[PDB]
């Protein structure tokens, strides 16, 4: 059980190198995640390029690995920047959790939000992202 | 879904500490309730210590009361007067007249002397000396208390009185008490 | 031991007629 | 010095008398002791009880 | 309705568990029909709050047969068998959720725990530990000393003497009653022998003889001695006839660990006392320790903080401290804080009950 | 009982001097045939097969005694036998008219006392305990309890037991009275003094055992030699020199017991030289006595080279405090040890806490610092504390 | 999501009995102290 | 476990891995990767290669600085790609031995010193001397042992002042035990 | 009466830090004015934390005396409750019975 052949590629760079690891990776992120957590540096530092435009698909496997540590608000938001991997309908373990916790995190600031404004969630003073 | 769970989940943690924390504050609440009862409680004027001369059955008791003269009281209702018995040293209201308690009985030793001895302390071990004595002791004394069936069975009576006659002191009274 | 007590005696016994 | 009415001490690599006496605290080894031995004795006691 | 289907669920688990020990047909023909159960059409049931109604038992059982080797040997030497049940148990420790799924979460962190000891990476540990620390109120007694036990191994090889002791200390109290007085009682006493050795020393071996298992009391005292006495060449001879035993505890670590500690001991039980202390004792000792290291060991043990001392090598002459009366100042300090910790954790467990 | 019992012991625990063995052999085979004792004939002969000395005749070659018969053997069952016989039948015959009649409760306890002889003869621990304690409950007489107290005590040296015949020993004692009776005293003053030398505290053992009230021999529960010696033993070993100035050489019974013996090299020899202070004296007699009367002893063998190792730091501390800036070129060449001795067990004893000897081995020297310091204190109250506080933990794992 | 409703009703009643007795276990332990005074 | 794809170069890699471990300063790494070979025994001894590096970390532990020196010079691997390791592993352990020397000796010669560090060229041991920031009179170096205040932090070690603060607050967690 | 109608040491140094602070004050107006019993009762003091620094080291030893004995102290206290958790526990079992 490991993840170190994949884990090592991140390590190296094109962008090649690392495209055929990150889809290795994705998929067993819940299997494999003892060993992912320690790699974790690296996927964000993938996730804050925009030249490397796959800094969604890290994203997404990084937000498995916060969930898992209990860093729940982080968590929430890379699996917002993911975007077009994140499917609520696909209903998993993984998906649920972090589904849970975004529906959380909008009602705490709609509550302060309401005090403040009566038109918020139409506006951009919070995420779009949220709202969506 | 999940929320849901978790909040019902928050319900299970709660309930366990109200529990704790109510039983210690009956507790606490019950101290304080009890010294208000005592506070009340002094204020009455007392009992008096009186003996039981004997029960009747008209649910009546007379008592020699030790403060005051003699009185004819009437027993609590709590009790019957087949559950009293002469010769006790009750507590008796001053204030409702009823055998609140019963204490104990007048020992058995009284009068100007008279000294009861409860499980004797002597024995043939005590005192050497006595192979002489011990089985003329046995048949006199023990034969017909321990067995009568024996004595009624041969015929034989049991005898009305002994006398010992010897030097003084030496062990007479002591031989008496191990016998007992 | 028993042993030693022996061993030592006799190292004992040796340096005292050297003594 | 063995009976210890006087803490000297005889120094016979040079031939002196030489100042062992400056004292030592007594009763604080001694009162631990004692509170110690109690206590166990005490538990040991209420523990057969209990059972 | 509820009632049958209750039934049956419960009424599956008994035949599976009496369908192995003493009632199997092989245990490992049997795991694949096991992990057909669990996987599809029960996970799927549960409503997220099992913790009876799923048990250690099925996952023991199975992954006890895949570490035996001598009723299995394996079916795939290519080793995709365990490793996928290594991954099925670590994607079964997500899906035993963060605030509920409490005491079957803990049994998953004892078997990955092991597996990762036997033979792997122990810093992968370290997640898992994290994990773990949430509130419980439904985590079993057994569970707590194996837990104890995994995790004083690892801080062992880690070289974290403190954290494994207070641990394994704790692992041997609750638990053990009967049917945890027996194979785990004696995993769990090699390690702690060994702890007390590592850190310091190990108290008297009086309290062990009456307390474990004789057979493998015997090979622990003959390890201890060599490591007390502090003779290396009793260390080697001995390790050498007990290889049988380090081997099946899973501990052939020891091995480099205690040596430098014997070598330690051995310069200790000599005391250095004097105002100066002659040079030409300690390299008369060293050199059957010690072929090209005897200015070296010396040094090293001075570093350590075994002795105080002073050398020069003009002069050839050690000057050291008096290693009788020391204790002074501030060792009540740590005494008087660490034993009213202990105190208010007693009157704490007084005011529960 | 004793004599027996101290023969075989004796006769097992030898490999040096031809009539020891042999006498000893001579008188267990004389008595025990008599007696109805098979089972401690058998653990005898178990204890003594593949051994030196033997006396057993089944296989053996390793025979240096002049008696070829110690073997567990079938005439033992001829012996034994019509003993029992009689000895069953009178008393069976004896049990039945006397409890039938109901005359007195002392003829009764009478017939109970029968079975308990008959029973620790034949050397049942459990019959012969619960029918005398019959007598115990039916008690009347303190005669019940002499009779509970004697027969704890004869099984208790044939099995060497400590922990049962303790707290029987115990149970009898405190009972419903106690009082200072002489040989109530003598037995329970010996029994305390063999259990706590075995449990290696000491100090409590010679608390009661060298204080001695009785200047004649107690029979069976102890021969007057054996405990004479035996209190003198422990005397020396345990208590200081100012306690052996006081009282272990100026009691007025060790005054008429040196009279006559003082091969016991410890109501002379080992003594006087404590009291003289020598080392130069001391260890020579120290091998002599452990030969002469430890290794004979029931008791005092179990107890080996830790009885020499604090004896010989004993006389060497008594030495060190004394002096100061010492030489121990000088100490090491003539104070009659060798060199190599003095040093090693000097060493051995350092790090113990037994000595604050301040040494170099080589260079010649040693010197002195004080026996206690606050450090020692601080060290040792420590080993107290958490002494008390795992038991704690122990209450509050099987209790809550 | 109506559900979680219901059981907060259920939650809200329990967080203020909890507090309460809290703040009574203190009044009550200084009214023993004074009323043992008063006895 | 999988047989069917081994090799012998695969001996060289994993000890080149292991020392490679090695000279980073991790117990906890090195004993990992021995573990993670297929079997315990089997593996650490069978293999020349392996031994190399297990021998050198059991020594550098010991103290036995001059052997695991020794070795790794005379080497076979020194001629490979333990090379590679040989000038990190050097300044390591010379490192070690001048700290051991620094707390052992008020004194030494500085010829005794060179040899120590295992330099033979006077001038590099006084370029050393003074990295270590050593005074050094003539013929002799001289030693300090030369402690400051701190390496890094965690209190009970003032922040802002008190041990007997720190009592006092571990003070009120007992005293608070008491009063209720 | 008083208390009819009515119904540690962070005080004391608060209170002793409040009077430096006025010692202090008081200096400041004086150094104001002058550009005499006061100055000389300020010397002196200062004469007499310093000069106590080093006898606090004594101190410390026999408060560790007293530190150890505390520690036998609870365990003491720690016998009396044990004891009444054991009667509490008859109780109970003979209250389920019944």
């Amino acid at each position: 059980t490991t993840a170190a052949p994949l884990l090592a590629l991140l390590r190296e760079n094109q962008d090649s190198v690392k495209t055929y690891a990150l889809e290795s990776i994705n998929n067993v992120v819940d299997q494999l995640w003892s060993e992912i957590s320690n790699e974790l540096p690296d996927i964000e530092a993938l996730y804050d390029d925009d030249t490397f435009s796959d800094r969604e698909m890290a994203a997404l496997i990084a937000s498995k690995v916060y969930y898992n540590l209990g860093e729940y608000e982080s968590a929430v938001k890379y699996a917002l920047a993911a975007k077009d991997r994140f499917d609520i309908d696909e209903k998993s373990q993984f998906v649920e959790t972090i589904v849970s916790k975004s529906i959380e995190m909008y009602v705490q600031e709609a509550s302060k939000q309401y005090t403040k404004d009566e038109q918020f969630y139409t506006k951009d003073i919070i995420d779009p992202k949220l709202t969506s | 879904e999940q929320k849901i769970q978790e909040t019902e989940l928050k319900i299970r943690s709660k309930t366990e500490n109200v529990r704790r924390l109510e039983a210690q504050r009956n507790a606490l609440n019950d101290k304080v309730r009890f010294i208000k009862d005592e506070l009340r409680l002094l204020q009455e004027p007392g009992s008096y210590v009186g003996e039981v001369i004997k029960i009747v059955s008209d649910k009546k008791v007379l008592v020699k009361v030790q403060p005051e003269g003699k009185y004819i009281v009437d027993v609590a209702k709590d009790i019957n007067v087949k559950d009293l018995k002469a010769s006790q040293r009750v507590c008796l209201r001053s204030d409702s007249y009823m055998l609140h308690k019963v204490l104990e009985n007048k020992a058995d030793p009284l009068v100007s002397l008279m000294m009861v001895e409860k499980v004797p302390d002597s024995t043939y071990d005590m005192v050497g000396g006595l192979t002489k004595q011990i089985k003329e002791i046995k048949e006199v004394i023990e034969l017909p208390v321990k067995h009568p069936e024996l004595f009624e069975s041969l015929g034989i009576a049991q005898p009305k009185g002994v006398i010992l006659y010897g030097p003084p002191g030496t062990g007479k009274t002591l031989l008496a008490r191990a016998v007992a | 031991d028993d042993f030693t007590n022996e061993l030592k005696a006799e190292l004992d016994r040796y340096k005292r007629e050297n003594q | 010095i063995l009976d210890k009415i006087f803490y000297g001490v005889l120094d016979q690599g040079n031939g002196w008398l030489y100042v062992y006496e400056t004292p030592n605290q007594d009763a604080t080894y001694d009162s631990a002791l004692e509170l110690v031995g109690q206590l166990n004795k005490v538990v040991d006691q209420l523990f057969e009880k209990a059972s | 309705k509820t009632i049958e289907v209750t039934a049956e669920i419960n009424c599956f688990m008994h035949l599976l568990v009496q369908l192995f020990l003493w009632d199997s047909k092989e245990l490992e023909q049997l795991v694949e029909f096991n992990r057909k159960v669990v996987i599809p059409n029960l996970l799927c049931y549960y409503n997220l709050r099992s913790l009876n109604l799923i048990n250690a038992k099925l996952w023991f059982y199975i992954y006890l047969s895949h570490e035996t080797l001598a009723r299995s040997s394996e079916e795939i030497n290519s080793d995709n068998q365990n490793i996928i049940l290594r991954s099925t148990m670590m994607k079964f420790l997500k899906i035993a959720s963060l605030k509920h799924d409490n005491e079957t979460k803990a049994m998953l962190i004892n078997l990955i725990l092991r597996d990762f000891l036997n033979n792997g990476e122990v810093d992968s540990a370290s997640d898992f530990i994290s994990k773990l620390e949430y509130p419980h109120t439904d985590v079993s007694s057994s569970l707590e000393a194996r837990y104890f036990f995994y995790l004083s191994k690892i801080n062992a090889i880690q070289l974290d003497y403190s954290t494994a002791n207070e641990y394994i200390i704790a692992a041997i109290r609750k638990a053990p009653h009967n049917s945890k007085s027996l194979g785990f009682l004696q995993q769990s006493n090699k390690l702690h022998c060994c702890i007390q050795l590592l850190m310091g020393d190990i108290p008297e071996l009086s309290f062990f003889h009456q307390s474990n298992m004789q057979k493998s009391l015997l090979p622990y005292y003959h390890l201890t001695k060599a490591v007390k006495l502090g003779d290396l060449k009793k260390f080697t001879s001995t390790i050498t006839k007990y290889k049988q035993l380090l081997l099946k505890d899973d501990t052939y670590q020891l091995c480099v660990r205690l040596r430098s500690n014997v070598i330690k001991t051995g310069i200790r039980i000599i005391s250095l006392t004097y105002k100066k202390i002659s040079l030409r004792d300690i390299c008369l000792k060293l050199n059957l320790d010690s072929e090209q290291t005897v200015e070296y060991m010396v040094s090293r043990a001075i570093r350590d903080g075994v002795i105080e001392a002073k050398i020069n090598h003009e002069d050839g002459f050690i000057e050291t401290t008096e290693l009788l009366n020391i204790y002074d100042s501030e060792d009540p300090q740590q005494v008087f804080d660490e034993r009213i910790k202990f105190a208010n954790q007693l009157h704490d467990e007084y005011l529960v009950s | 009982n004793y004599e027996v019992s101290e023969k075989a012991f004796l006769l097992t625990q030898s490999k040096v001097s031809i009539e020891q063995r042999k006498e000893a052999a001579e008188f267990v085979l004389a008595k025990i045939k008599e007696e109805e004792m098979a089972p401690y004939y058998k653990y005898l002969c178990e204890e003594y097969l593949v051994n030196n000395g033997q006396s057993d005749l089944e296989h053996d070659e390793k025979s240096d005694s002049l008696n070829e018969w110690i073997k567990f053997d079938q005439e033992l069952y001829n012996e034994l036998c019509k003993k029992n016989e009689s000895k069953i039948k009178e008393l069976n015959e004896k049990i039945q008219k006397l409890e039938e009649d109901d005359e007195g409760e002392l003829e009764q306890a009478q017939a109970w006392i029968n079975l308990g002889e008959y029973y620790a003869q034949i050397g049942d621990k459990d019959n012969a305990e619960k029918t005398l304690g019959k007598s115990l409950s039916k008690a009347i007489s303190t005669g019940a309890k002499i009779d509970v107290m004697l027969t704890i005590a004869r099984l208790g040296f044939f099995y060497n037991d400590q922990l049962y015949v303790k707290e029987k020993l115990e149970a009898v004692n405190s009972m419903i009275e106690k009082g200072g009776d002489w040989e109530r005293r003598n037995r329970y003053k010996t029994y305390y003094g063999i259990h706590c030398l075995a449990v290696r505290n000491f100090k409590e053992a010679a608390k009661l055992l060298v204080d001695s009230l009785a200047t004649f021999t107690s029979i069976e529960l102890t021969s007057y030699e054996s405990i004479a010696t035996y209190a003198s033993v422990t005397g020396l070993f345990t208590l200081e020199r100012t306690d052996l100035k006081s009282k272990v050489i100026d009691s007025p019974e060790l005054l008429s017991l040196i009279s006559t013996t003082a091969a016991l090299q410890s109501i002379s020899s080992l003594t006087i030289s404590l009291y003289a202070s020598d080392y130069a004296s001391y260890f020579p007699y120290l091998l002599e006595t452990y030969a002469n009367v430890l290794i004979p002893c029931k008791y005092l063998n179990r107890h080996a080279d830790f009885f020499v190792r604090e004896m010989r730091r004993k006389v060497y501390a008594q030495l060190l405090e004394s002096y100061k800036t010492l030489s121990l070129k000088s100490m090491a060449s003539a104070f009659g040890v060798s060199v190599a001795f003095l040093d090693n067990d000097l060493g051995k004893f350092i790090p113990n806490k037994q000595l604050n000897c301040v040494i170099d081995r080589v260079n010649g020297i040693v010197e002195t610092n004080r026996p206690d310091n606050k450090n020692a204190q601080y060290h040792l109250l420590v080993k107290q504390g958490d002494g008390l506080l795992t038991k704690l933990q122990k209450y509050g794992a099987a209790v809550r | 999501y109506f559900k979680l409703k219901k059981l907060e009703k259920e939650y809200e009643l329990l967080t203020l009995q909890e507090d309460y007795i809290k703040d009574e276990q203190r009044h009550l332990k200084r009214e023993l102290k004074r009323a043992q005074e008063e006895v | 476990n999988h047989k069917l794809s081994e090799s012998d170069k695969k001996s060289k890699l994993i000890s080149l891995y292991l020392l490679n471990l090695l000279s980073q300063n991790n117990t906890t790494k090195f004993h990992s990767e021995l573990q993670y070979l297929d079997k315990h025994i089997k593996n650490l001894e069978d293999d020349s290669l392996l031994s190399y590096p297990i021998k050198l970390d059991r020594w550098l532990m010991e103290g036995s600085y001059q052997k695991a020196w020794d070795l790794l010079q005379s080497g076979s691997q020194n001629i490979s790609e333990f090379d590679s390791f040989t000038d990190i592993l050097k300044s390591a352990i010379r490192d070690e031995i001048a700290k051991n020397t620094e707390l052992s000796y008020d004194f030494l010669p500085l010829s005794n010193i060179k040899a120590l560090l295992f330099f033979n060229n006077e001038k590099e041991t006084e370029k050393f001397a003074l990295e270590r920031n050593w005074p050094i009179v003539n013929s002799k170096v001289y030693f300090n042992n030369q402690s400051k205040e701190k390496a890094d932090y965690e209190d009970e070690m003032m922040h802002e002042e008190d041990q007997k603060t720190n009592i006092i607050e571990k003070a009120m967690d007992y005293a608070i035990s008491i009063e209720n | 009466g008083v208390e009819h109608l009515l119904r540690i040491r962070l005080t004391n140094q608060l209170k002793s830090l409040k009077g430096l602070q006025s010692k202090l004050k008081d200096v400041v107006e004086y150094l104001d004015k002058v550009i005499h019993t006061i100055l000389g009762k300020l010397q002196d003091v200062f004469n007499l934390n310093n000069l106590q620094k080093a006898l606090t080291v004594k101190t410390n030893d026999e408060l560790m005396v007293i530190y150890i004995s505390n520690l036998v102290r609870s365990i003491i206290a720690f016998d009396d409750l044990i004891e009444n958790k054991i009667q509490n526990k008859k109780i109970q079992e003979q209250r389920v019975k019944d």
